């Protein structure tokens, strides 16, 4: 969480770690302005954007099962490593031996 | 780990200039949450989706001979010497959108 | 407990509903006994130590 | 996927001139793909010829046992995505941005990165080429 | 059932000009946004 | 392969003004063709002498 807080001012940058507190929407408007190099009339005239960064995010709330690994990565790695303690265990013992 | 905290100070501090690994696309924001085990990003990238192919130079120049070309992207285009690029389409008269290296062949528009 | 043909250590409790309910015993996918029957007539679920 | 993505040339004879390029296809795997496809040993693969071609006679398809899976893509159509890498060299080797163009020749492209950071700036690459 | 499609690749294929001027294929729509990997940091303990 | 993409989107598509990933030398151009169960690279860079 402070993590996402020094999203917008440590996305600056200009150092890291040494900064700041800009707001995260100008924080997108220099991130944007920079690799997608539309330069400052673009997100001007217009924005929303916004409504298609919030709709981006929205789509990314509604998405997660399950067509959708990463996802299915990461009940990958819980069935990975519930699979290998208790399933392993489970074969280790009851049974074995001769 | 030590690629989530490649990926922790290379893409969700700074942008990060550079392909997937930010995946897919001209990354812009990146978002960490704690996953069960591990992180877990939500990257936030630049989707193009409607290509519109037009015409370069690659810079200009006149009777006198300094040139323009490029702050950072390309063209130039026509209709008539016009600049928003990467991505959308297009500026006014440059005054910003140059630099201005030496002259190439092609002469006076100046590729 | 030390029940008919079994051995094994548990802590039975009143529990519901699963079964045969003809043949006295109910195992899980293993060889292991989760857990009811013997007692006449009720459902003691068993579990680990 | 994380390859091809946009946006090819497309392959034509010329690439850059006169840069003599072999990673030209032929027509379907290139001049250079087909040297280290040639030079390398491969006892395999059987796709309806050479599982019979042994029968006329490794085992994947006879001890049976162990069997090979083909791998994913025709051969033709890997050689499309490195096809349209190679038509993506020049322009997307601009950049400005990846991948949101172009269509540049492929000498241009190449005194441009080799303006980049062999720092030669444009009266060594004008006065001369050949390079 | 209803076997055998071969759906590729294929890219917008921007074509190449002869002249001093060079064709560029720029875009219009911004449409972001995606979910990525998970990278998965640790065991179970 | 994961290594693979990370010398695609860097020394294939950009030229990367970084070192040997894009093997010795000021790198210039870098082609790709399919290998036997890999990519192959002919990283063409610079040697000064």
């Amino acid at each position: 969480s402070s993590l996402l807080g020094s999203i917008a001012g440590v996305g600056w940058t200009a150092g890291l770690s040494s900064f700041a507190a800009i707001p995260f929407a100008q924080s997108i408007f220099y991130r944007l302005n920079g690799v997608g190099i539309t330069q400052q009339v673009l997100s001007e005239n217009q924005k929303l954007i916004a409504n298609k960064f919030n709709q981006a995010l929205g789509a990314m709330q509604t998405g997660f099962t399950t067509t959708n690994e990463a996802f299915q990565k990461v009940q990958d790695a819980v069935n990975n490593n519930a699979q290998a303690l208790s399933k392993l265990a489970s074969e280790l013992s009851n049974t074995f031996g001769a | 780990a030590q690629l989530a905290k490649d990926k922790v100070n290379e893409c969700v501090k700074a942008q990060s200039k550079r392909s997937g690994f930010c995946g897919q696309g001209t990354h812009i924001v990146s978002f960490v949450v704690n996953a069960p085990n591990g992180l877990y990003f939500m990257h936030v990238g630049y989707y193009p989706s409607n290509h519109i192919e037009v015409v370069s130079a690659y810079g200009l120049c006149d009777a006198a001979n300094p040139t323009n070309c490029i702050a950072p992207v390309n063209g130039y285009f026509i209709k008539t010497n016009n600049t928003r690029i990467v991505d959308e389409w297009s500026y006014t008269g440059s005054s910003f959108y140059a630099p201005e290296p030496i002259t190439s062949l092609n002469t006076k528009y100046v590729a | 407990y030390s029940l008919y043909g079994v051995s094994g250590r548990g802590v039975f409790q009143n529990c519901t509903a699963v079964g045969v309910r003809q043949q006295r015993f109910v195992y899980d996918a293993y060889q292991n006994l989760v857990g009811y029957y013997s007692d006449d007539g009720n459902y003691y679920c068993l579990r680990a130590c | 996927a994380s390859v091809k993505s946009s946006q090819s040339s497309p392959i034509i004879p010329g690439f850059g001139g006169d840069f003599n390029l072999t990673l030209l296809e032929p027509v379907a795997r290139s001049a250079i793909e087909d040297l280290l496809f040639d030079k390398v040993t491969i006892a395999d693969p059987g796709y309806m010829q050479g599982y019979d071609d042994c029968m006329q006679q490794i085992c994947a398809q006879y001890v049976a046992g162990y069997k090979v899976l083909p791998p994913l893509m025709d051969v033709n159509m890997e050689a499309a995505y490195t096809s349209s890498l190679l038509g993506s060299i020049a322009g997307v080797g601009w950049t400005a941005g990846l991948s949101s163009f172009a269509a540049i020749p492929f000498a241009q492209s190449i005194f441009y990165r080799l303006n980049g950071v062999g720092i030669t700036q444009q009266v060594l690459s004008e006065n001369q080429k050949l390079i | 059932m209803r076997l055998a499609s071969i759906a590729f690749n294929h890219p917008i294929q921007v074509d190449q000009l002869n002249s001093s001027y060079f064709k560029l294929s720029i875009p219009t729509n911004f449409s972001f946004g995606v979910t990525q990997e998970y990278i998965q940091t640790t065991i179970q303990k």
